[PDB]
């Protein structure tokens, strides 16, 4: 009874409220926590561990699904045209919108009571969570269908599995190359890029593709990229009123925003000439997450960060000095040494006088605490731990799209071309796009051009 | 396990053929390092009151947060180098490698 008690009895591990708190006064609340399913339930003889629910690869499965009857489900089966199915009740300007799914308890339905538009269904269960990721699951749902319409005009005689095949294949190397090729760069920084994701070579059979326990905390980083507000800007890059800026308490699981309030182009716009939140050390995270995380379809707001915190200790994550010591780094012990790796005694003070040790402080706090690596988003720590896990993705994956084999000479130097700019001009009513790299690029129309401007994928290689 | 095969499975199980479960759908995490619970196998740090982690007491989450995270909205700093699509993409990238179950 996670969801309404305050009671510390399995499977419920509630945040207890401090004294003197910002938002919830009343200390015999709590904030709601539900301890990860153990992989081996009821066990005295295993060491608690939780479980992935998703394949460890690069492969979208955000899109496809990573279990096989799901699968099937996403697919358009009424044809041979090997494409995705899409929403029967509406559509974004003629444009696709992802199919609605069936949810017992769903929380879209709740954002906007009159409207009665429920939760999307895509290859993973977040699709609905912000309208902003709602966008990307409808771009690349779009960019599957618009390849595997192209590849029947060129192989006439392929048939559904085929047709969907190829595309999906297609589909998992873009997301490859943007992020490594685009992505992983800006978030490392070019030494920890050196220094973690060496130029591949090729598929290595002894490398363990599987997702550390570490990493589903580590790459929570992104937390402190959260802007407060979803902003939205029409045809020319302006502010679509009303609402330009509606707050992220308003926007969670608010799949009607996307129905109802003029698709994904003003999304995608916003994404594209908004920039990120930077992470300070004076300011981690906004308050819309760790004030009103879920505000509008649950009996009180989340703090995201405290779950972050709390998740690490459900899955019994070793603390700072335990990473730091994997990874190769000094350990401080005193508070003029933390202040030291930090390059702020007045962070080092603060978390001092909350955890008594750097033995103690979770992974997330210690690591979104660090000073950032010159031209990245992450400090040494999460570097090694993000670096680390992103190799053995590529280096461990057989279906690597630059593995031998795996691809074409032409289809790999065709691939090559790609780019994230390009996939929102071939699925989409937006003309104009971020210059290359569109994660770099947040300002308009300094770093903006025309659609004309970018080359297609070239699917010539793969006629039959 | 095919000896034989063009793609990749739904469920990820294939990909490594001497090991096919390897980076496959609903398995057990592995880790870098061997877990640190209360009770050593299962409890949580934080779990039993009095019972202190490492020499000291088990802060509450929301306690750090509130002291360590918590800063006032108005003062947001925008990064010059990065648009919102850089954070989007890290948590699309995210949705297709990890999602932890709950009951
Ligand atoms: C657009 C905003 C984002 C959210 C809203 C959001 C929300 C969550 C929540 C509620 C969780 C579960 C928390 C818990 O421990 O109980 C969550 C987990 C994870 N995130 Fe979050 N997140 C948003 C945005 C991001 C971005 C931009 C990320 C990375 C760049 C990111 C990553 C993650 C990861 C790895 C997790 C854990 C995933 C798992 O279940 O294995 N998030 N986020
Ligand atoms: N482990 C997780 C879990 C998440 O969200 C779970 C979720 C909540 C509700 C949900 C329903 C009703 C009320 C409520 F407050 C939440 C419904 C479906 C889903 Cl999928 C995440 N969001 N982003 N990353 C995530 N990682
Ligand atoms: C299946 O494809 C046909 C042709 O594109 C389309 O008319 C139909 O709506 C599709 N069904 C779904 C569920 O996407
Ligand atoms: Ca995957
Ligand atoms: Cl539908
Ligand atoms: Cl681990």
């Amino acid at each position: 009874n996670c969801e309404t008690s305050c009671v510390q009895q399995p499977p419920c591990f509630p945040l207890k409220i401090p004294p003197n708190d910002p938002r919830i006064k009343n200390q015999a609340d709590c904030i709601p926590f539900f301890r990860s399913c153990p992989a081996c339930p009821g066990s005295n003889i295993t060491i608690r561990n939780q479980i992935n629910a998703l394949t460890s690869f690069v492969d979208a499965s955000m899109v496809y699904g990573s279990e096989e009857p799901l699968a099937r489900n996403l697919r358009n089966m009424s044809n041979q045209l090997g494409l995705l199915a899409v929403n029967q009740r509406f559509q974004d300007n003629g444009r696709a919108l992802l199919p609605f799914d069936n949810l017992h308890d769903d929380p879209c339905l709740l954002t906007n009571r009159s409207a009665r538009i429920p939760c999307f269904l895509a290859g993973d269960t977040r699709s609905s969570e912000m309208p902003e990721l709602t966008s990307m699951h409808t771009l690349l749902l779009r960019e599957h269908n618009r390849l595997a319409t192209e590849l029947k005009s060129l192989n006439p005689r392929w048939d559904g599995e085929r047709l969907y095949q190829e595309a999906r294949k297609i589909v998992g190397a873009m997301v490859q190359i943007i992020t490594y090729r685009d992505y992983l760069p800006l978030v490392l920084g070019p030494t920890a890029m050196r220094k973690y994701l060496p130029t591949y070579r090729s598929y290595n059979d002894s490398v363990d593709p599987r997702i550390a326990n570490v990493f589903t905390n580590a790459f929570r980083y992104g937390h402190t990229l959260i802007q407060p507000f979803m902003f939205r800007l029409d045809n020319r890059y302006q502010p679509m009123e009303p609402n330009p800026r509606v707050p992220l308490s308003r926007v969670f699981f608010a799949s009607w925003r996307v129905v109802l309030e003029g698709g994904i182009d003003p999304i995608l716009r916003g994404l594209m000439a908004t920039p990120a939140k930077l992470n300070r050390q004076n300011q981690i995270a906004v308050d819309e997450i760790r004030e009103r995380l879920f505000e509008q379809v649950m009996r009180i707001g989340l703090d995201l960060p405290a779950l972050n915190m709390q998740r690490s200790r459900d899955h019994g994550l070793p603390g700072y000095n335990a990473w730091r010591r994997f990874c190769g780094l000094p350990q401080p012990e005193t508070v003029g040494q933390l202040g030291t790796v930090l390059r702020n005694l007045k962070l080092a003070r603060k978390l001092m006088e909350q955890y008594g040790t750097p033995n103690n402080i979770d992974i997330w706090m210690g690591g979104v605490s660090e000073p950032l690596k010159r031209k990245g988003r992450v400090g040494p720590l999460l570097a090694c731990i993000i670096g680390t896990q992103f190799r053995k993705l590529r280096d461990g994956d057989r279906f690597w799209w630059e593995n031998e084999g795996v691809f074409s000479m032409q289809q790999r130097q065709a691939l090559a071309q790609i780019s994230l700019p390009r996939i929102i001009c071939d699925n989409t009513g937006i003309t104009t796009v971020s210059k290359n790299n569109i994660f770099m690029s947040n300002s308009y129309p300094r770093d903006f051009v025309n659609c004309s401007t970018l080359p297609a994928l070239n699917l010539a290689s793969w006629r039959e | 396990c095919p000896e034989q095969d063009k793609y990749r499975t739904i469920t990820g199980m294939c990909n490594n053929r001497r090991s096919p479960t390897l980076g496959a759908s609903n398995r057990a995490f592995v880790r870098w390092l061997p877990a640190e619970y209360e009770d050593g196998f299962s409890l949580p740090y934080g779990w039993t009151p009095g019972v202190k982690r490492n020499g000291f007491p088990v802060a509450l989450a929301r306690a750090v947060s509130n002291e360590i995270v918590r800063f006032p909205t108005d003062q947001l700093t925008p990064d010059q180098e990065r648009s919102l699509m850089f954070m989007q993409w890290g948590q699309l990238l995210d949705h297709d490698l990890d999602f932890t179950p709950e009951p």
